[PDB]
Parts: C-alpha cells; structure tokens; sequence
C-alpha cells in the first residue's frame, strides 16, 4: 500500500537522523 | 486502534499572564540529559526542565529589551563547532534572535524581514540553516555560521499574502510553505542552484572581501496548489512523502502533489493535480494560529483546540478515523492551546495556552 510504503520511508529517514543524533554529544542546558 | 494513553501530571501559569504562542522541547540534547523546553509569549522566552513526579523546573528567563516585541516562535539548534545549544526566537518585530540558552544572552540577531515572523525552522541535517516564514509574503534561508541570507523564496510565483508555516522534509531536500493566500507551495533546496547557493554562503568571508554576499531570489516554486483548503493555511508538516495541512475546517488534511502513484521527486513544477489521502477530524479549532505537532518518529500527531482539549492521533493506524486516541482534557484547562511539543523520546507532551498556562501530560 501507499500507507505501508510511506511508513517505511519515515522509518528509514528518521533512522538516518537518529544515528546522526547518536553520534553527537550536545552539552546540557 | 490507538495504544497511547497520557496523564496530566502538572500545570503552571507564567507571571506575565500573556498568551503563550509557542513551545519546543530541545531534541538535540543527548540521551540521558535533562529534558528541556522553551515557551514563547509576549516579549518573553522561558526555559524549563522536566523532572520526575511531573516536576517542571524553571531554569532561565529571557526578556527582550524591546517591550513591544511579541514572540510567535522558537526553534532549537546547536553550534556545529562547540556542540553548545542555541535557540532562535522571533515574532511581531520580524527580527530573528539567536539566544544562548545557558546564559539567556542575545548572541546575534538578523533583520531583513519587512514584517512579522510566524515560523522558524532549522534544517534537519545542517544546524546552521535556519528558515523563517513572514507576513511580508516571503520565506528566507539563513546561514547562521557565516551570518548570510542564502535565499529569499517569493516574488513572481511566490506567496501573494502572509506566509503562516513551513516545514523541511525528513532529509531536508525540500520545503513546503503555506499561507493566507490559501496555497501550499513546494521549494526544492536540493536543486543544483540551491546546493551551490548553500556552498557559496559557507565560502563567504567578510574579512577577505569588501562586497556583501548575494542572496538567491527564488521567484518560482516547484509545486503550487490552492485546491486543498478553501481558506487560510496556518500549519504544514511533512508526513513522509505526504503532506499534513490544516485550515479552519476542523480537520487536518493528508494529501500529496499530483496523482496517487506520482513520485514526489518527479513532480513537474506545472503539476495541476493533487491527491487527498485522508482527514484527521476535531472540533473547536476555527480561530487562526493553532499549530499541530508530531513526535520525532512521526507516530503521534497532536493538536490543541480553542477550548483547552488536546487531540492525539496514532499515525501507525491507516484510517484517520480509528487513529484518534482519547482526547486529553483537564476540567481546569479551558483556554486555547496554541502549540504542543513532544519530548524527543515521546514520554512527555507539553501544551501552552492564551492564559499563560503550561500543561504537562506524561505517557502511561
Ligand atoms: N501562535 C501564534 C500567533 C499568534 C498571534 C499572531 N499574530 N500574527 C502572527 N501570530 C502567530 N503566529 C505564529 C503562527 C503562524 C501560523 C500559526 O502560528
């Protein structure tokens, strides 16, 4: 479906952003 | 069916008693770090920390030197060199301020918008690329490292009235904007023209040249439709390759440019068709300037109404009707909910109102 296909796109793309976030160490506020 | 259940654990009312227009958790903070968020209202920016047992700890307050400033929005970033958190705020003045959240000091500001700023958004891959949407009918892209205006999105086929919202897609290849002209416009920023314009802004050196940097003027969008809503479009966000936008119709329309099977990256600028995929219904949200929000993993959608109700939907449910979770109400929460923010891990939902009140809903 369009839904399931759109869902995997979100999964993969949020996973790319999440990995880049994990590699970062932003100082506390 | 929806799984998500929440519990209202705390509330507070800010001293100025003015409406709170925006709220944002800082999603750049590292796993473990205290969950922080900022709220904006009047000429104030206030930081809070979320502790156990629904405790909301006030950290710092920023009061703008200009008493007549009315902040409408904030966005979090980080310095790409020092890893230090940064916060951009803007409103009625049309002046963007970069604040050091730790000291509440205005580090730098950007003038150029001829009218109020409605939205600020930082690029999802580049912490230096800030987009601002204004009442002056344009969107502007800034490189806050080199202090340059990269591009202005408007003109001949740009917005014909105040721009209200915009959103970068997950990877930051394209921006969707929307406004009072009832239209939703697509602006690709991964085009050779724009990718080079971004590089140029990084190469700019004011101590090595006398000529000021030349911004790009993007007069033509890559897609434009006025066929989703019959009135003003005050909020837009990307849902994968689909769009989520709202008007005063008490529904968030889910749509895509072109036909059902058309690829977002193959949509020609002249595309005349638009496919409506569904609708997220609610009520009592016909007033202007009411924004919806999503959690990081785009699994939950939240929107507050004019009477203090917080609607939440499960974006993993295919039909938008059997996706609606129990509405988050509190008999004491009665003013308009302007904006919501989920914490990075989606454990907390904060809501801000016209009566200066903050509301903390913790997931069960
Ligand atoms: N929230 C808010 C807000 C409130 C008053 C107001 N007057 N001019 C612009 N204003 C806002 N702008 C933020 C915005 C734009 C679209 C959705 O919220």
């Amino acid at each position: 479906s369009m839904f399931s296909s759109n869902r995997q796109k979100i999964l993969e793309r949020t996973e790319i952003l999440n990995q880049e976030w994990k590699q970062r160490r932003i100082q506390p506020v | 069916k929806c799984k998500y259940s929440f519990k209202c654990v705390n509330s507070l009312k800010e001293d100025h008693n003015q409406p709170l227009f925006g709220v944002q958790f800082n999603w750049h903070s590292k796993e473990g770090d205290p969950l922080v968020f900022a709220t904006v209202g009047s000429n104030r920016v206030t930081l809070y920390e979320c502790h156990s047992q629904g405790e909301i700890r006030l950290l710092q307050s920023y009061v703008d030197a200009d008493a007549d400033e009315n902040f409408y929005t904030c966005a979090w970033t980080y310095d790409s060199n020092t890893s230090h958190p940064l916060l951009a705020v803007a409103g009625s003045r049309g002046i963007i301020r970069i604040i050091n959240p730790i000291t509440m000091q205005c580090i730098k500001h950007y003038v150029g918008h001829g009218n109020a700023i409605n939205e600020l958004k930082f690029h999802p891959r580049d912490p230096n690329l800030l987009l601002s949407v204004s009442k002056d009918h344009a969107l502007r892209l800034w490189n806050i490292q080199t202090d340059t205006l990269v591009a202005i999105f408007g003109g001949v086929e740009g917005h014909r009235d105040e721009v209200l919202s915009a959103d970068y897609d997950l990877l930051g290849e394209k921006i969707m904007s929307c406004g009072m002209d009832h239209s939703l416009k697509l602006w690709r920023i991964n085009s050779k023209r724009m990718m080079n314009a971004i590089k140029e802004s990084y190469d700019y050196n004011p101590n090595k040249t006398n000529r000021p940097f030349i911004s790009q003027k993007i007069h033509f969008p890559d897609f434009s439709t006025r066929d989703i809503h019959r009135n003003y479009v005050d909020c837009v966000r990307w849902l994968g390759d689909l769009i989520l936008s709202k008007s005063c119709e008490n529904a968030i329309v889910c749509w895509k440019p072109g036909k059902m099977e058309d690829d977002i990256d193959k949509i020609k600028p002249s595309e005349s068709n638009v496919t409506i995929l569904g609708r997220f219904d609610y009520s009592q949200c016909d007033i202007w300037y009411m924004r919806f929000s999503m959690d990081f993993w785009q699994k939950m959608l939240a929107l507050g109404n004019q009477v203090g109700k917080l609607y939440v939907w499960d974006l993993e449910v295919e039909d938008p009707h059997k996706a609606k979770c129990t509405t988050l109400t509190h008999h004491k929460c009665g003013a308009a909910i302007r904006q919501t923010s989920f914490s990075r891990d989606s454990s907390i939902l904060i809501a801000v109102c016209d009566d200066a009140s903050i509301w903390r809903w913790d997931r069960l």
